[PDB]
């Protein structure tokens, strides 16, 4: 794909997006987990506006019939319209699911 | 402080407006007065603030289709 | 008749008949500035206007001579055979 | 190119405005005028480009407002519908600055107000070139702001200042709905681009749909003039002849008919606000063709006729044909700024006077005037074969072409609506031209007959024609009027027309009522509002030339003198407005500045603590008397108090009602 | 040192050379008012160097020193995005807000360079301390040149004035104090990365929030508590008006990201309906109040609560569009009331020694220039688009209607009242007939520091309207910290 | 029949010019002069903000669908 | 004419390669991890303080 | 520092933003006994 | 039943006409004549009617 960039090795999280098994007064672990969920949240709402950027070139460039040409980037839009928003580590991190 | 410009100072405004900036050492507490207070200080504050109790969390507009519903609750 | 007005009042349009002897010298000035701005913007335009649809090469078009998307697209088209 | 269109008129204004003083009266007007002109000219290549060809045109600059799912651009987009809306507003707003250079030759402040213009112009091109809703708006409130500019320009005049004040907060009234029709739109799809709203609008939630189309509406109401929000409109008459025929009756006021056409794509899928679309439109009609019949101003009259074809554009988007209400806007434009321009010359020469009462005769004085109006009122009243018979006729038989209702009632509506824009449009091309001279000799005494002896070289002044600069826009316009309608009938009314498949105008093929409309319709109704204006025009005629006693017997019946000032009044609307909701919120800002604000807050409050507690103070302080005797006397007093409140294990509570006693004890005098 | 300890001491160090230049010279007042202008420049200047080295996307507290020595109270300096906007209006008012009172003062000149030079250190100071008492420190530190501003080189009415501000203020302020000790008490410690892991039981929370809101209402101030603004801001001289307009309402509107979204979240959602409720009720209230004020400088004030109160709703939207509107509102309020208090108190007070409409009528016929300005910033106060006013007003009515719709819907009923008194104003000062007959003699126009100042402030206004992106990219990441909420599937990720 | 230019600007009448009050030098210098400073070098700031990084890896997971095309 | 003038200086080119003064601005502002070593010290020790003062405000009388 | 979801969501309640993994299958459940409709939202793509 | 005043309006309409002697009568005579007379007011009520009936009536004789 593309090459990932020089500033985007500075600043890529090297810890996953999850409060599980984080010491919380190991500050340096705690601050990384606040910014590795900050950073999927976001990077999941640039990807629906990045497909919303492809829609409209299929919308101008379809006209009449988009209706039956830009179906496909419509779900991925709608998917991803209903599950990405910026909502923070805060709940997340004051709270635990076991999901069981 | 510096000097202005000079202004036909009306009698009648300048005694208007040194009326309006004393007025509160004159108010009572009448029938009317209680009446027009407690409307506005306590029936639309609580009216208003029913409502966004009543409604709190009730709809949701964001990627709402056809078949799905806008009540939350 | 014209208004009677205070002559000690400036104002960034003139005020009230106010025409100067070099306003053709002033006015050419500004019609440049214009020119050269006006320029710029179009440029700007034939560099990043976007089209998903090319005009016939017969069919009256005349942004064809300064777009750039066209004019890579039938500078390409006149390659074949 | 398309850039520069947008560009153009934003730098005159700024050269006229901000460097009026180097440019002067004549610079400022050449480098205003020329601007416009130049993009006139642009735009006419751009509806070859774009509409013609079938290639809409796309740029972005930057990013306006970046948020999460929010990113809204400085983008423009030029589709068939943008190069549709640019031509009555370039090809007009050319004209109007040609014709202002003759009409505001005499004015004192010409920088100030063809800067307001050409400002007005490239607002009016920033609200129909945008990618989005919120650059939209832009345009929108942008206009706003250059009407209050323009109707307040003689600021001087108290009159002018209340029309602009109306003019600006009823339109805000507008932009409240649209703002929260925004918000909707934001809430449901997460961005408000046109290409996002439309691609994804047949999936929304229905009930969605109503909110964002009702919001849509309203705003549409504001700045269409509709009745529920109308009382602006006609204000608006306060500022030069010239605004009015731009701003108030050929580009702002079909800014809100723009924005139901643009839309389409959304408000298709709810037909709930297509019928409210539709009896909005028909009511419009009726309302303001009753109450133009009974005005005495000129520009009154010809600011309710603006605002009756407004409603049957608005009848027409809620009809679902909304090709046909994009030619009744285009068509509107030119017999509309037509009629204006007209008026506006006739006021000219008889020395600014605006009252039918005193205008007679003028049609030997002003021939040039009396055709070319006779030129717009024969297309206003849809006159066979003229430019708005195409338009406003299909409106009518398009209403009873969809065998509904609804459709049926709009259509009688309408139609009876149109026998009183004929009976107006007598009334206006009769008393200014054609009727018995009602104004002083001085309109209409010439030197070839001698009125005067040593006087002879000056001192005439009978109602002449204007210069260059104001019959060229007439004559142009005027063959506008002919021929405009004819010349792109295809391109709108079509049968199968291809001109909008570019998703500019979307209509559901459940809505489509144009096949039956070109073949189901009877041949009556298609030619009964022909013979209602060819009828009513012979009768008006003769109950005010012929036969004028009769319309004095009405109006000294009591009957009559209550309908006559039912209408002139324009239906108690304005009486309503100033009385119970302007007047209300005046009262309710004075009584919580005066009871609550400057009353109880601070008597309940800083004030009554203060007036309460140095009282109290004082009562306290005098128990200090400074006799040994008396402080021995309090010792003792204060001791068994402690010894009673440590022995009896009495409640903590029963010593701060002490307190508490104590203490409003003391807050009691004597 | 660090770089924001430098921020501090350059408005200390004007303090002693004004102090300290007549015992080098009966030293001309105009030199103690360059000494004072160069220095407030300076700061600027360090500001704009903090902003070019500032991480827009950083979770770490940056431009920090290494204490590394603990006492019981101990000055903690950093910025983060939500701070850095803060401090940069600071800085850009300060140097205009002496410039615009640079000939009204002419009496305890020294005295008056101080307290200003003094209130940038405090107002500074409360944006870049990393505790929540160290907060309440600063935050309460203002209140003696602020009581001493008003008496010294204050208008008639200027003794009551003081006494409402110190008095509300303190009182407001003292039941912060006791939820602030309150969380020191359960935690240990008020430094902000500490609190923040922090979690507090409900109850704890239900009553910390009584107490920061309490405070913040009367700082805000909501309609029934706003009787100090309509007295302070008037009485006040045109600097301290801008000041406490500008810099100190927007203390409270920054502590609500500090002592409440963070720490308080629970609290926050199930008590917004009450937020929601006042901030809707003085939307409504102060907006028909400020149609009948006939004092244009208490027109002008009256019009600052009615924005407070969108800002307010805001920043209690849980959204991140409302939360950053909130913060652009008061950035653009910033801005919009300084140039109106310009006008109303420092051109026609300075020309006519009257605030009263009555008097004034058709200015645009003598002063062009005024009446051009007069209208920018009439129209930003309006919310008009391509002002930065527009943007933050739409963000923070948006996460409003999307909180809790019906109050946004209200709440955006201001787009007809804030219109209608800015417009009533305008057209009743500059136009509304010709030149009043009140004025004996002609008026001047502009000069050539009124037309700088207000160029400069509406120069703001109008670039930030165009292009937010130059305060919106800084704020992005760190507003994304103090949003509370899930999403079924984006969350508790393996 | 235009009317000649008039006006004092600042209120310089004809006769006098503008006397320097004292803040002119600081705030054109420093205040105004500190601002083009400061816009010439946020030209060369480099960009730390969380979308030009969230774009770039956004895009490397469409690539990896057929939503976006991948230069490889 | 300046704000076209330095604009156009002041882009990076046709693929990455930045100038020699956005190598020198991204250089001075590097930090790459000197907030984080700073302010998790001070964490940790303010953190510690608050054990203490609990301990010290906490003892059996 | 951290607490059961359980916990949270008695005083809160899910909605308002409190979206916890499963909101979605409880508000069809609550919907339908509440409102008497099964939620089925429409596809949005005329392929599959 | 009669008002004081001697103002009735079925009288007053009665006398809706152009009366027979007039004081004035001289003075407003001049806006019935000359331009004004009947005739005259709508002689060019249809300014380009005459020149176009026996124009088209050219083009309509196109059979021979
Ligand atoms: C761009 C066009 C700027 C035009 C400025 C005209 C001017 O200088 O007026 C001075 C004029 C005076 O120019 P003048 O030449 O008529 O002066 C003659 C003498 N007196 C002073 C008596 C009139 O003063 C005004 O009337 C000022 C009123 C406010 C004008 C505001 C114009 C800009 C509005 C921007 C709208 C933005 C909307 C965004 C959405
Ligand atoms: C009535 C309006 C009159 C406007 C007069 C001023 C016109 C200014 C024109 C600026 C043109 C900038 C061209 C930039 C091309 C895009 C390259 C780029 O990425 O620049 C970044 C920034 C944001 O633009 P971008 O992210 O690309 O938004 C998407 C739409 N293209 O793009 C930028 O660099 C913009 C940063 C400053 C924007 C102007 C702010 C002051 C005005
Ligand atoms: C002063 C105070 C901001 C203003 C309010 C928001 C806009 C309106 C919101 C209310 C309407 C939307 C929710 C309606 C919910 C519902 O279930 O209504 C359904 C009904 C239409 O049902 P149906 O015909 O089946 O739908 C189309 C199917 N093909 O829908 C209806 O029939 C709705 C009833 C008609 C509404 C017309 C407009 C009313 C405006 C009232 C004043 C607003 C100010
Ligand atoms: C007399 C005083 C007039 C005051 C008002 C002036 C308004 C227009 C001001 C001039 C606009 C261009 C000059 C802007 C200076 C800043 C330069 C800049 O940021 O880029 C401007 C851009 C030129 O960039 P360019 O060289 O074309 O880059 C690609 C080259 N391959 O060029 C452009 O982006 C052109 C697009 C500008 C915006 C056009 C209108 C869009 C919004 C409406
Ligand atoms: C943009 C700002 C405002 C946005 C927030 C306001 C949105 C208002 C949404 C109103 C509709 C909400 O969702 C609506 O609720 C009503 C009950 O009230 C229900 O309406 C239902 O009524 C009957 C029962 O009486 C059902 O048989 C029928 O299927 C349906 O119409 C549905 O659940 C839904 O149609
Ligand atoms: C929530 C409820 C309120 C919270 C707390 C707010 C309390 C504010 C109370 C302040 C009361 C006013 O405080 C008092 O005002 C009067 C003015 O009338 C001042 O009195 C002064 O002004 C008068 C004005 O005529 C002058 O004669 C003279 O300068 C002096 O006597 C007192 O010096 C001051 O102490
Ligand atoms: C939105 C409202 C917010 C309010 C916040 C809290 C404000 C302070 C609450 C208490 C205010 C003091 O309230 C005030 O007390 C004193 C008591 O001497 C009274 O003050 C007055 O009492 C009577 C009037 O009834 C007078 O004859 C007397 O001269 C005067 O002392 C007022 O009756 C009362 O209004
Ligand atoms: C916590 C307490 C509250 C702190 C609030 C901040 C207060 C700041 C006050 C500034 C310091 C005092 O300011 C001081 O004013 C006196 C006025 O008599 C000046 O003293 C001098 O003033 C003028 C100067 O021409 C002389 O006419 C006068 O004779 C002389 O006393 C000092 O030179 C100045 O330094
Ligand atoms: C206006 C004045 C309003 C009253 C003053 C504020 C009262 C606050 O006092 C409140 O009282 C309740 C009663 O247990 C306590 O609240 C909490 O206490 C402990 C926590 O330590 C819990 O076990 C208890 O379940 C909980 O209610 C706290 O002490 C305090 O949150």
């Amino acid at each position: 794909p593309t090459p990932e960039s020089e500033a985007f090795l500075a600043k890529k999280p090297q810890v996953p997006p999850t409060f599980d098994g984080v010491d919380y007064e190991d500050n340096k672990r705690l601050k990384q987990a606040q910014d590795a969920i900050i950073r999927e949240q976001w990077v999941q709402v640039m990807m629906g506006r990045l497909v919303r950027e492809e829609l409209s070139k299929c919308y101008y460039r379809e006209g009449v019939n988009h209706l039956e040409k830009c179906g496909k980037l419509r779900e991925r839009y709608l998917q991803l319209l209903a599950n990405a928003k910026v909502k923070g580590y805060l709940f997340e991190q004051q709270n635990y699911w076991s999901k069981e | 402080g510096l000097q202005h410009y000079k202004i036909a100072m009306d009698p009648a405004l300048v005694r208007l407006g040194s009326m309006i900036s004393n007025r509160y050492k004159y108010f009572r507490w009448t029938k009317r007065t209680a009446l027009v207070s407690f409307m506005y200080v306590v029936v639309v504050p609580s009216t208003i603030g029913y409502l966004a109790y009543k409604t709190d969390g009730l709809w949701d507009l964001r990627a709402k289709r056809r078949g799905d519903l806008i009540s939350e609750r | 008749p014209k208004i009677p007005y205070p002559k000690h009042v400036w104002s960034p349009a003139g005020g009230w008949y106010a025409q100067p002897a070099n306003w053709k010298q002033n006015t050419a000035i500004f019609g440049l500035v214009i020119f050269g701005i006006t320029a710029m913007v179009w440029k700007y335009s034939a560099e990043h206007e976007v089209r998903h649809k090319m005009p016939e090469p017969d069919r009256f078009y005349p942004s064809r001579y300064w777009v750039k998307q066209i004019k890579d697209y039938e500078r390409a088209q006149k390659e074949k055979q | 190119m398309y850039l520069s269109i947008i560009i153009l008129p934003l730098l005159g204004s700024v050269v006229s405005g901000f460097f009026g003083r180097k440019v002067g009266v004549s610079g400022a007007q050449l480098i205003t005028c020329s601007s416009v002109i130049i993009t006139t000219i642009l735009s006419i290549i751009a509806f070859f480009e774009v509409g013609f060809n079938n290639i809409p045109v796309t740029i972005n600059i930057f990013r306006w407002i970046d948020s999460e799912w929010f990113i809204i651009n400085w983008g423009f987009q030029y589709d068939s519908l943008t190069v549709s809306m640019l031509i009555p507003v370039l090809i007009i707003s050319s004209l109007v600055h040609i014709y202002s250079i003759s009409y505001m030759s005499s004015d004192p402040h010409n920088q100030r107000f063809f800067s307001y213009l050409s400002l007005f112009t490239f607002m009016m091109i920033i609200l129909v070139t945008a990618n989005n809703y919120l650059l939209m708006f832009v345009g929108w409130e942008g206009v706003g702001v250059c009407s209050y500019l323009l109707v307040s320009f003689w600021f001087t005049r108290i009159a002018a200042n209340q029309s602009s004040i109306s003019a600006f907060l009823t339109n805000r009234v507008g932009d409240c709905f649209l703002t929260v029709g925004m918000f909707a739109i934001l809430w449901s799809l997460g961005n408000l681009d046109y290409a996002t709203v439309f691609s994804l609008a047949p999936y929304i939630n229905s009930n969605v749909v109503i909110i964002i189309g009702i919001c849509l509406l309203i705003g549409a109401m504001a700045k269409s003039s509709q009745v529920g929000l109308h009382v602006w409109l006609p204000m608006a008459m306060e500022g030069p002849t010239p605004v009015s025929a731009l701003i108030h009756a050929a580009t702002m006021v079909t800014a809100g008919v723009y924005l139901l056409m643009r839309s389409s794509p959304l408000i298709e899928y709810s037909s709930t606000v297509l019928l409210l679309c539709l009896w909005l439109g028909a009511i419009t009609t009726v309302f303001s063709s009753l109450i133009g019949l009974f005005q005495q101003d000129i520009k009154k009259v010809i600011a309710y006729s603006t605002m009756s074809q407004l409603g049957m554009m608005v009848l027409s988007i809620g009809l679902s044909s909304y090709n046909i209400a994009l030619f009744h806007l285009v068509n509107h434009a030119f017999y509309k700024a037509l009629l204006f321009l007209g008026a506006g010359s006739v006021i000219h020469a008889v020395a600014d006077n605006q009252d039918f009462r005193k205008f007679g005769g003028l049609i030997s004085y002003l021939p040039l005037t009396y055709s070319v109006m006779l030129i717009a009122s024969l297309s206003l009243v849809a006159f066979p074969f003229m430019t708005g018979f195409y338009s406003k006729d299909f409106i009518l038989e398009s209403a009873y072409g969809q065998f509904s209702f609804s459709g049926v009632a709009v259509y009688i509506i309408a139609t009876i609506g149109a026998i009183f824009t004929t009976l107006y449009s007598v009334k206006v091309l009769y008393l200014t031209f054609l009727s018995n001279p009602n104004g002083p000799r001085t309109y209409y005494r010439l030197a070839i007959d001698n009125f005067f002896s040593a006087q002879a070289i000056k001192s005439y002044k009978p109602a002449h024609e204007g210069d260059f600069f104001l019959t060229l826009p007439l004559v142009i316009l005027a063959l506008f009027s002919i021929f405009f309608g004819f010349i792109t009938k295809d391109i709108f009314i079509g049968l199968g027309s291809n001109f909008f498949v570019d998703n500019s105008l979307f209509i559901h093929p459940i809505h489509e009522i144009m096949i039956d409309t070109e073949f189901a319709v009877p041949v009556l109704f298609k030619l009964l509002p022909f013979i209602f204006t060819i009828s009513f025009s012979v009768i008006a005629l003769t109950l005010s030339e012929l036969l004028s006693e009769l319309v004095i017997y009405f109006k000294f019946s009591r009957f009559g003198y209550n309908i006559f000032g039912f209408f002139n009044q324009r239906f108690l609307i304005e009486f309503f407005y100033n009385k119970y909701i302007t007047n209300l919120i005046l009262n309710l800002g004075g009584q919580i500045t005066k009871i609550l604000d400057k009353g109880s807050i601070e008597l309940f409050g800083p004030y009554g603590l203060e007036r309460g507690l140095v009282k109290l103070s004082k009562n306290i302080s005098s128990l200090s008397t400074s006799h040994v005797t008396t402080y021995a006397l309090y010792i003792l007093v204060g001791f068994i108090l402690y010894l009673i409140y440590n022995n009896l294990l009495l409640d903590y509570s029963y010593l701060l009602l002490i307190i508490i006693l104590l203490l409003l004890l003391m807050m009691i005098g004597e | 040192m660090s770089l924001l300890y430098v921020l501090l001491i350059i408005p200390i160090i004007g303090i002693f050379l004004i102090s300290t230049i007549d015992s080098f010279y009966f030293f001309n007042v105009s030199y103690y008012k360059k000494i004072a202008l160069i220095t407030t420049i300076l700061n600027l200047i360090v500001s704009l160097i903090i902003y070019i080295l500032f991480d827009f996307s950083n979770n770490q507290f940056q431009f920090i020193q290494e204490n590394l020595d603990l006492s019981f109270y101990d000055i903690y300096l950093g910025v983060d995005g939500v701070s850095i906007y803060f401090v940069l209006l600071t800085t850009i008012i300060m140097p205009i807000a002496l410039v615009s009172n640079w000939n009204s003062i002419t009496n305890n000149i020294k005295s008056y360079l101080i307290i200003m030079l003094l209130l940038e250190t405090l107002l500074l100071a409360v944006f870049l301390v990393l505790d929540v008492l160290l907060f309440y420190i600063f935050f309460e530190s203002i209140l003696p040149p602020l009581f001493i501003l008003i008496g010294l080189f204050g208008s008639s009415n200027k003794v009551r004035a003081s006494f409402y501000i110190f008095l509300y203020t303190l009182l407001g302020s003292l039941f912060l104090l006791l939820s602030i000790l309150t969380m020191s008490s359960i935690v240990g410690t008020t430094y902000f990365d500490v609190l923040l892991k922090s979690s507090f039981e409900y109850t704890t929370q239900l009553f910390l929030f009584f107490g920061i809101f309490i405070a913040f209402a009367v700082k805000t101030p909501v309609w029934g508590l706003n009787s100090w603004l309509l007295r302070a801001h008037v009485e006040s001289p045109l600097g301290g008006s801008i000041v406490l307009a500008a810099i100190v309402l927007k203390l409270s509107l920054y502590g609500v990201f500090r002592l409440i979204l963070p720490i308080l979240p629970q609290a926050s959602l199930n008590l917004t309906y009450i937020v929601y409720a006042i901030g809707a009720i003085t939307v409504l209230y102060a907006s028909f109040s400020t149609l009948r004020t006939v004092d244009v400088k208490e027109l002008i004030a009256y019009s600052s609560v009615a924005h407070a109160a969108i800002y307010l709703m805001g920043v209690f939207s849980n959204t991140i569009q409302g939360l950053e509107g909130a913060i652009l509102l008061g950035l653009a309020h910033g801005f919009v009331s300084s140039g109106l208090f310009i006008c109303a108190g420092g051109i026609l007070y300075d020309r006519t020694g009257t605030r009263l409409i009555y008097f004034f009528r058709g200015l645009t016929q003598i002063m062009p220039l005024f009446s051009l300005f007069f209208f920018i910033l009439c129209l930003g106060n309006a919310g008009t688009p391509l002002t930065l006013n527009f943007v933050g007003e739409f963000m923070s009515l948006y996460g409003t209607l999307e909180r809790l719709p019906i109050a946004g819907m209200l709440a955006s009923t201001s787009i007809i009242f804030s219109a209608a008194y800015s417009i009533y104003m305008y057209n009743r000062i500059a136009f509304g007939g010709s030149v009043s007959l009140y004025f004996i003699d002609c008026f001047r126009d502009l000069t050539k520091r009124e037309f700088f100042i207000l160029f400069t402030l509406v120069s703001f206004t109008v670039i930030l309207g165009i292009y937010p992106s130059f305060v919106l990219d800084g704020l992005h990441y760190n507003i994304s910290s103090v949003v509370y909420g899930i999403e079924p599937n984006a969350s508790y990720l393996t | 029949q235009y009317d000649p230019p008039t006006g004092w600007l600042w209120g310089v009448r004809p006769g006098e010019k503008y006397q320097n009050e004292g803040w002119e030098g600081p705030f054109f210098y420093g205040f105004w002069g500190s601002l083009i400073v400061f816009a010439i070098a946020y030209a060369y700031k480099p960009d730390t903000s969380i979308q030009t990084w969230a774009l770039e890896e956004a895009r490397r997971r469409l690539e990896a669908e057929g939503i976006l095309e991948d230069p490889n | 004419a300046s704000s076209f003038v330095i604009y156009n200086i002041s882009r990076p080119g046709p693929n990455g390669e930045p100038s020699s003064l956005h190598k020198w601005f991204s250089k001075i502002s590097d930090y790459k991890d000197e907030w984080e070593t700073r302010n998790t010290l001070m964490a940790a020790a303010l953190e510690q303080a608050a054990h203490d003062k609990h301990l010290l405000l906490t003892a059996e009388r | 520092r951290r607490r059961p979801i359980e916990e949270t969501l008695a005083e809160i309640g899910e909605g308002r933003g409190i979206k916890p993994p499963g909101y979605y299958e409880r508000r069809a459940q609550r919907l339908k006994e509440k409102y008497g409709v099964d939620i089925n939202p429409v596809c949005a793509d005329p392929d599959q | 039943k009669p008002n004081i005043t001697g103002f009735d309006m079925r009288e007053f309409l009665r006398h809706t006409k152009t009366p027979t002697y007039d004081p004035w009568e001289r003075h407003e005579a001049w806006r019935y004549t000359g331009r004004f007379s009947r005739f005259n007011r709508f002689k060019g009520a249809l300014p380009g009617f005459g020149i176009a009936t026996v124009a088209f009536t050219a083009y309509c004789v196109f059979e021979h």
